[PDB]
């Protein structure tokens, strides 16, 4: 019913911004929340990866591969299959903690949780909100980038590629 | 529909509630201005007002003054602004003396001697500093071109 | 009991709130339109009416107009900032133009205007010939 | 010296008792002093790193500043940088004001004004110990930046490592 | 309930118009957001329309009439400093608007605070408000149509009434 | 001669100014003294620079075109760079002073005694116990007493320098160098 | 009512060239030289009116007014002496079955109100008080 | 040098002096002894 209390509400007044009324009951909300988080986490990593590659960085043995969606089209599928295998394994490993917010995998075999990062309940809520918000942004970001790549070849719109300043990494 | 009514519902006061005098826009702007805003201390009120007035004053002098075309024109403009600020500060000091007197008690009421003195001080610091900021900014103007 | 008026920019100012203020009151038998000294037109109420002004002259000017409407029950007061009120006109209940037994003479000189003293005579005295 | 000093953070192993030989506490208010001590100290802590970082670890990819000498770069850098720098500092100063008014503290108070790493201890004992460490590091930094400058202008004034120069 | 109280916006040609029922379960706050958005989007559209029309007509007496008559080309020609001022200025007004919104008694869309003098009881008031909304609704569609014509069809002038 | 009487008479003749601390008062003695002490440094620095030829391009006049008629001494003649630089140095200092006068802190020694300033009482007290003919030893170090003593000393030196310069018919800078042992030049 | 409130002012008549305090005083007891407007949540002119959210127009908020009931009192107090003189004369002219000045006043003012009483000649009064 | 006096005194006589004098007069006429 009232999901205003849930983290990620647009604002105090609008509460839950569900224009198409996708969410109807808590059961649905949990489903949608889990999905949003998953897509968000995945997207956050994706943007990081796209930028790294597009800017020019390549792993050992990957110095001739192309960047962007072009890579997926050109690079050999055999060298892409590893990704699926390393991801499917994770899919199986992550274990949802019962009676907890959607996306909490504290029950996973390897140690996972707020650990030393959070102490008070408020701290936990803040970190959670930030994870969700940054994911929401990336989700839009990765799309924005890919679209513009196809449109003009400039994935960053205002510049060709990033230049990093890593003193210690040098 | 009448958009003009007696002010404060007093038909005999010398004022009227027009859209200009009493609109959400005017009310909002005036309420949050440093002079009438709530919570600001006398010093901070002066500071904000000074910061605002000093930044725009360097312009007239710098671009239209006697040494505008000289390489030291901006520097001269800065000095001129500081001079004007000093004159205005003298005025503030003198006004306070006459309007408020010599010893005060209420405190924290912009309309007392102590508060006024603090207000004046803030104005001077803010104004002079703001003018300096403009000097730094006008030293190199960005073209915002990619 | 305020008469019906829509407001003006010619009303009272701060002096009315920090120095002194005035007020006139009267009773009417009909609702009619009068012109107010401040500027504009207003409609009096059928009965008691009260109006505030900044000067005594403004109040007395309105009284003149009221007399045209055949109203002669007007009263003028001065309200100080603290709330103190002074009844000013008609002071003794009788209009000044009508001799009322019980009123004493003030500022009267018992001689023709030409019998005042010479200025030189009262030199270095501080008084004036007309007060001498 | 002022009595309040006896009840404040600052005295430690190297300074068991209040250190105020000239009794400056008599003139400058105790509160203002601590606020200033931390402010100048925190700023100095940052400076020390900035004095050598560009030289030791490289510079950004631009040509506005060609020198690496800490003092020289001041004039080489574009004025626009300096203006924006003053602005950011002003923003920080405002944050401290607003947050303090909300009851938060930037001076070892119960509610941190800036704890993005969320590492402020809850127990008062640890809090006290944590504050002492900051003050020390701050005092040390102020001395250090001064020393660096000294050797820079009057060579030999201070024993500074060559790379720091 | 917003639906049971709203009076402005419901006119003669179609009456209440919500074929897709996008406001059936929305609360008063959401509905208020919608009305404010509707008015703002519409008002901005009306202004844009006038701007485009003037430029297209050739009455752009600024910068020595250097910029092109094509509105979309002109935007590219405008220095960024001009654009920055625009965004920042509008942003300022947006802030002030937020202050007004917070004040108690805010009627969605009213920045002049006309509520102080007039209410929706007056039919003249509601009618004039309806005119703003109706013209705004039309303007929104128009600005979208014109852009299509300029970007795809290739013209930035009237192709409807031009033929006397 | 009793000093006190003369001061009293001044206050009576010019009461308005006396109220703020103007005139023959301890406040003035302190402030004027502080300035004199500071100046000695400036004057010595000027002497050193002059002798060691530090001032850039001295003995040259500023351009009447770059600068204006404000830089003219007589007709089209303009001020030399040296004097201009010396003045700018002093202006740096004066600016600091103006800020301190117009925008005093809550724990600072204000130029004038203001009943509405928090430091009024302390200042009034300090001044009340800082008057004497002979420097009060036993209060050496950083004390109000030391400050006043040193200030009087500095002010006296200024007077002496001017007089000696005149008697010996030399510039004040020269006398300074002489009293230092000719080190600067 | 302090009938001397106005007279008790700071005005001091000069020697020559001044009419004086007159009958109701020459100047208000209060000084008009008050301050200007103040920030929200503050007051300036002593017992001033809080401007609420519009401190800029605070001076337009009235705080000085006339109570109709109080108005009656001021009328009576300032005209007390006149009433006294009037009734005294009525008493002097051998009133029919007279009682007490005050009593007569009440009776005579019970009818003919008070204002009418002040504006009536002793003759009319005697005619009225024949009963 | 005395020649510098015109450029040191005129600024004072025509600007500083008049200002302070006017200020003092204002303070004198606005005070209620
Ligand atoms: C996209 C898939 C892909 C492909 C086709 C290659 C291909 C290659 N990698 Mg490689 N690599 C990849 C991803 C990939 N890499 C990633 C994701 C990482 C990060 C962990 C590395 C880290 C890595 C290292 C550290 C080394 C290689 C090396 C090599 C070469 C020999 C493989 C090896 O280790 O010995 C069979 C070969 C050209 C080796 C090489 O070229 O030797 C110098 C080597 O030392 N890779
Ligand atoms: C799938 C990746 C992965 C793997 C291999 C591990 C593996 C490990 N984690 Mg872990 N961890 C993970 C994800 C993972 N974690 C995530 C996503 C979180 C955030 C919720 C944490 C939070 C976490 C904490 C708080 C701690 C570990 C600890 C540990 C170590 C015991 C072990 C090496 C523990 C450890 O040994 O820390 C040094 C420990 O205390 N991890
Ligand atoms: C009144 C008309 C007028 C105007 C416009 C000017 C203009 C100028 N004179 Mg001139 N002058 C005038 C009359 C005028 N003069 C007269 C009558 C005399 C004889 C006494 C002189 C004698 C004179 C001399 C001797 C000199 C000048 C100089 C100057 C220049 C310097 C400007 C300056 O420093 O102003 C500074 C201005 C300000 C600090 C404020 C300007 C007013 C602001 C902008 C108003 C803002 C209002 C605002 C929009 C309200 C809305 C705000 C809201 C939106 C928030 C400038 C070109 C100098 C020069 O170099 O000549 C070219 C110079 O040496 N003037
Ligand atoms: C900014 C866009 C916008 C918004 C937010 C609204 C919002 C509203 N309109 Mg409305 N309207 C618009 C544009 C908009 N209108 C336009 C352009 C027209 C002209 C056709 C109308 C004509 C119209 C009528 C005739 C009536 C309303 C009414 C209403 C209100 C109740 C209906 C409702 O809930 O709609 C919900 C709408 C939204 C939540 C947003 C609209 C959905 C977006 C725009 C999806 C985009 C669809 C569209 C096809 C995009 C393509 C456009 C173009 C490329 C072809 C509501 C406040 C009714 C009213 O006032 O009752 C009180 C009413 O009777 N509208
Ligand atoms: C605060 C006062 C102020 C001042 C001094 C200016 C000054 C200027 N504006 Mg500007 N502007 C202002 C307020 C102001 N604006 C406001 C409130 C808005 C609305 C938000 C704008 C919107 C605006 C636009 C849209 C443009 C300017 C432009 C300009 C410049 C004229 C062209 C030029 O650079 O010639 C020297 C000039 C620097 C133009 C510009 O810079 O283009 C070159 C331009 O296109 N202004
Ligand atoms: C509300 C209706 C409406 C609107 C919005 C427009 C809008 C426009 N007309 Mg148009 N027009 C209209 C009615 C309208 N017209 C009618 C009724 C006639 C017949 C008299 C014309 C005849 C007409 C001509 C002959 C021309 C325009 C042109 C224009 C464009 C230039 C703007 C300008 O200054 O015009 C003027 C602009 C898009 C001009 C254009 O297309 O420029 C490229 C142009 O040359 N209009
Ligand atoms: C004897 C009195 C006197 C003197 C010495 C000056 C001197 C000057 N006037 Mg001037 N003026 C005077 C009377 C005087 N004025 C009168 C009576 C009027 C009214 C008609 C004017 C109206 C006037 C105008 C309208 C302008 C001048 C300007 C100037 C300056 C032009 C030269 C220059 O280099 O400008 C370049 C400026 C500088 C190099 C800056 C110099 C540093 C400033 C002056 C410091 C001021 C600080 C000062 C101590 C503050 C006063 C404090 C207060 C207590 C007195 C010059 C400083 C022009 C100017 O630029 O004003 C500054 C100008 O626009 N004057
Ligand atoms: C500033 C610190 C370093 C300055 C420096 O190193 O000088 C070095 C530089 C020298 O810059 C000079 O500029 C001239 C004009 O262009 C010359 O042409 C030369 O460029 C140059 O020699 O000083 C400056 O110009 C920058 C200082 C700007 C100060 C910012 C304003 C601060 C507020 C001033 C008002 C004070 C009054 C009360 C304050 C409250
Ligand atoms: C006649 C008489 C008496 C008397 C007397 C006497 C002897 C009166 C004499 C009083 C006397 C002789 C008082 C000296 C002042 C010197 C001052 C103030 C110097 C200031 C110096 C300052 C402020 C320094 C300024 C500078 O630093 C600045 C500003 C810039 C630098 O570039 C350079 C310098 C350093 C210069 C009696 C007997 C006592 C009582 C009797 O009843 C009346
Ligand atoms: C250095 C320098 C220069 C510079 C420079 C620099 C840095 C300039 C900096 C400019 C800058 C920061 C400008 C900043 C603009 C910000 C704006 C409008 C914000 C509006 C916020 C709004 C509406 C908020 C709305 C709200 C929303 C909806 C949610 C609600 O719940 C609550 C709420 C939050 C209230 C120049 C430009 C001066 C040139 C010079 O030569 C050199
Ligand atoms: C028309 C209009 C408008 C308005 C406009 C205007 C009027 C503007 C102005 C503006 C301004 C007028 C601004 C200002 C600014 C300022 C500044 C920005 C400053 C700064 C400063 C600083 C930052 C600092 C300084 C300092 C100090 C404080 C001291 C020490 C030193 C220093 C330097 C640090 C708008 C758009 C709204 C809208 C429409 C209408």
């Amino acid at each position: 019913a009232d999901f205003s209390g849930e983290i990620g509400a647009a604002n105090a007044e609008l509460g839950c911004w569900d224009p198409l009324n996708f969410c109807t009951d808590q059961a649905s909300f949990d489903k949608m929340r889990y999905a949003e988080l998953k897509h968000g986490r995945v997207a956050q990593l994706a943007a990081w990866g796209y930028a790294t590659t597009w800017s020019g960085a390549r792993f050992p043995g990957c110095e001739d591969f192309p960047a962007g969606h072009e890579a997926v089209l050109k690079i050999g599928t055999e060298n892409l299959i590893p990704v699926l295998v390393v991801a499917g394994a994770l899919e199986t490993l992550w274990k949802q903690k019962e009676g907890s917010f959607p996306g909490d995998f504290s029950a996973t075999s390897f140690p996972v949780g707020f650990g030393p990062f959070a102490k008070t309940e408020a701290d936990m809520i803040d970190l959670r909100t930030k994870e969700l918000n940054n994911g929401r942004a990336a989700m839009m970001g990765i799309l924005g980038m890919i679209v513009h790549e196809q449109i003009d070849g400039k994935p960053f719109i205002f510049f060709d590629k990033f230049e990093i300043y890593a003193p210690f990494g040098n | 529909a009448n958009f003009i009514k007696p002010y404060n519902d007093d038909p005999f006061v010398g004022h009227l509630a027009t859209p200009i005098t009493s609109s959400s826009l005017t009310r909002a702007l005036l309420k949050n201005l440093p002079a009438y805003r709530f919570g600001l201390t006398p010093l901070l009120r002066g500071l904000e007002i000074g910061l605002a007035h000093g930044y725009f004053l360097i312009g007239p002098f710098a671009q239209l003054g006697p040494l505008r075309n000289s390489d030291i024109g901006l520097l001269a403009g800065f000095l001129s602004t500081i001079g004007l600020i000093l004159i205005l500060t003298l005025g503030l000091t003198i006004y306070g003396a006459a309007a408020f007197g010599q010893e005060k008690s209420n405190g924290s009421e912009l309309q007392t001697k102590k508060s006024w003195d603090q207000f004046k001080g803030g104005f001077f610091v803010g104004a002079c500093g703001s003018a300096g900021f403009a000097f730094i900014c006008l030293s190199s103007i960005p073209t915002f071109a990619l | 009991p305020f008469p019906t008026f829509g407001g003006s920019t010619g009303g009272w100012l701060r002096a009315a709130e920090v120095e002194e203020k005035y007020a006139i009151t009267w009773t009417s038998t009909k609702e009619q339109i009068f012109e107010m000294p401040t500027g504009g037109a207003a409609i009096m109420r059928n009965g008691e009416n009260l109006l505030y002004l900044a000067r005594k002259e403004q109040c007395l000017a309105l009284s003149t107009q009221l007399r045209t409407f055949k109203i002669n029950d007007y009263k003028i007061y001065r309200i100080f900032p603290s709330g103190e009120v002074q009844y000013l006109h008609p002071k003794d209940g009788v209009f000044p133009e009508k001799v009322n037994p019980g009123r004493t003479s003030v500022n009267s000189r018992g001689f023709s205007i030409g019998k005042n003293p010479n200025p030189a005579s009262i030199k270095f005295s501080g008084i004036t010939t007309y007060e001498s | 010296y002022a009595s309040e000093l006896d009840s404040m953070t600052g005295t430690g192993i190297e300074s068991p008792k209040v250190f105020d030989p000239l009794n400056l506490s008599d003139y400058v208010p105790v509160d203002w002093a601590r606020r200033a001590e931390l402010s100048n100290g925190r700023s100095a802590m940052l400076a020390t790193v900035g004095w050598f970082f560009p030289k030791v670890f490289g510079t950004f990819d631009s040509t506005d500043v060609t020198t690496t000498d800490p003092i020289d770069a001041i004039m080489q850098a574009d004025p626009q940088w300096w203006a924006q720098w003053i602005l950011i500092c002003g923003v920080f100063e405002t944050w401290k004001y607003k947050k303090e008014m909300e009851g938060k503290s930037f001076l070892g108070g119960a509610d941190p004004a800036v704890d993005y790493l969320k590492l402020w201890p809850a127990d008062a004992a640890a809090q006290e110990e944590m504050k002492t460490k900051e003050l020390k590091n701050a005092r040390l930094a102020m001395i250090g930046i001064a020393g660096f400058a000294a050797n820079h202008f009057i060579p030999g004034s201070c024993p500074v490592p060559d790379f720091i120069a | 309930a917003w639906r049971d109280e709203v009076v402005v916006g419901i006119t003669a040609p179609v009456g209440f118009f919500d074929p897709l029922g996008l406001s059936k379960g929305k609360d008063d706050a959401t509905m208020a957001y919608y009305r404010e958005a509707e008015l703002k989007n519409g008002r901005v559209a009306m202004a844009a329309c006038l701007g485009w029309y003037l430029n297209a007509g050739g009455v752009h007496p600024a910068f020595n009439s250097e910029l092109s008559n094509d509105p979309l080309k002109a935007m590219v020609e405008l220095p960024a400093v001009g654009w920055l001022q625009f965004v920042l200025g509008c942003g300022a007004i947006e802030w002030l608007g937020q202050q007004i919104k917070e004040r108690p008694g805010y009627v969605p869309g009213d920045l002049l605070g006309a509520s102080y003098w007039v209410d929706n009881s007056d039919e003249g008031w509601v009618m004039y408000q309806n005119k703003e909304l109706n013209n705004g609704r039309l303007a929104m569609l128009a600005i979208v149509g014109m852009v299509y014509q300029d970007v795809f069809v290739g013209d930035y002038g009237d192709m409807m009434y031009k033929q006397l | 001669s009793v000093f006190d009487d003369a001061v009293k008479d001044w206050a009576e003749e010019y009461p308005q100014f006396a109220a703020w601390g103007w005139g023959p008062s301890v406040q003035a003695e302190i402030w004027n003294g502080r300035h004199a002490m500071f100046g000695w440094v400036v004057m010595c620095a000027c002497a050193y620079a002059k002798g060691h030829g530090l001032i850039p391009d001295a003995d040259q006049t500023l351009d009447l075109k770059e600068w204006g008629t404000l830089a003219t001494i007589s007709g089209k003649n303009t001020i030399t760079n040296e004097r201009a630089i010396i003045l700018i140095a002093n202006v740096h200092a004066l600016m600091v002073g103006l800020a301190a006068t117009i925008s005093p802190n809550s724990f600072a020694d204000t130029l004038l005694l203001d009943p509405n300033h928090p430091m009024y009482e302390w200042q009034m007290e300090r001044n009340s116990k800082l008057g004497g003919v002979m420097p009060n030893l036993g209060k050496m170090g950083v004390t109000p007493e030391a400050e006043l003593a040193n200030g009087r000393m500095a002010m006296m030196g200024i007077i002496t320098c001017i007089a000696y310069s005149g008697i010996q018919g030399q510039s004040m800078i020269d006398t300074i160098n002489e009293w230092v042992g000719g080190a600067y030049f | 009512v302090d009938l001397d409130y106005g007279m008790k002012n700071s005005y001091v008549p000069a020697t020559g060239g001044d009419g004086g305090q007159g009958q109701f005083g020459a100047q208000s007891p209060n000084d008009w030289r008050v301050a200007g407007t103040s920030p929200v949540g503050e007051t300036s002119y002593a017992g001033a009116a809080d401007g609420g959210e519009e401190p800029w127009f605070a001076e337009a908020i009235s705080t000085v007014s006339l109570d109709l009931q109080k108005a009656d009192e001021t009328l009576k107090a300032f005209t007390k002496d006149a009433a006294a003189f009037k009734i005294e004369e009525f008493a002097a002219e051998k009133p029919y079955g007279f009682t007490s000045s005050d009593a007569a006043m009440e009776e005579l003012v019970g009818k003919l109100g008070y204002s009418k009483f002040l504006e009536m000649s002793t003759k009319q009064l005697m005619k009225t008080w024949g009963t | 040098a005395a020649s510098f006096l015109p450029s040191i005194l005129v600024p004072l006589v025509g600007l500083i002096f008049p200002a302070f004098s006017m200020a003092l007069f204002f303070l004198y006429v606005q005070t209620d002894d």
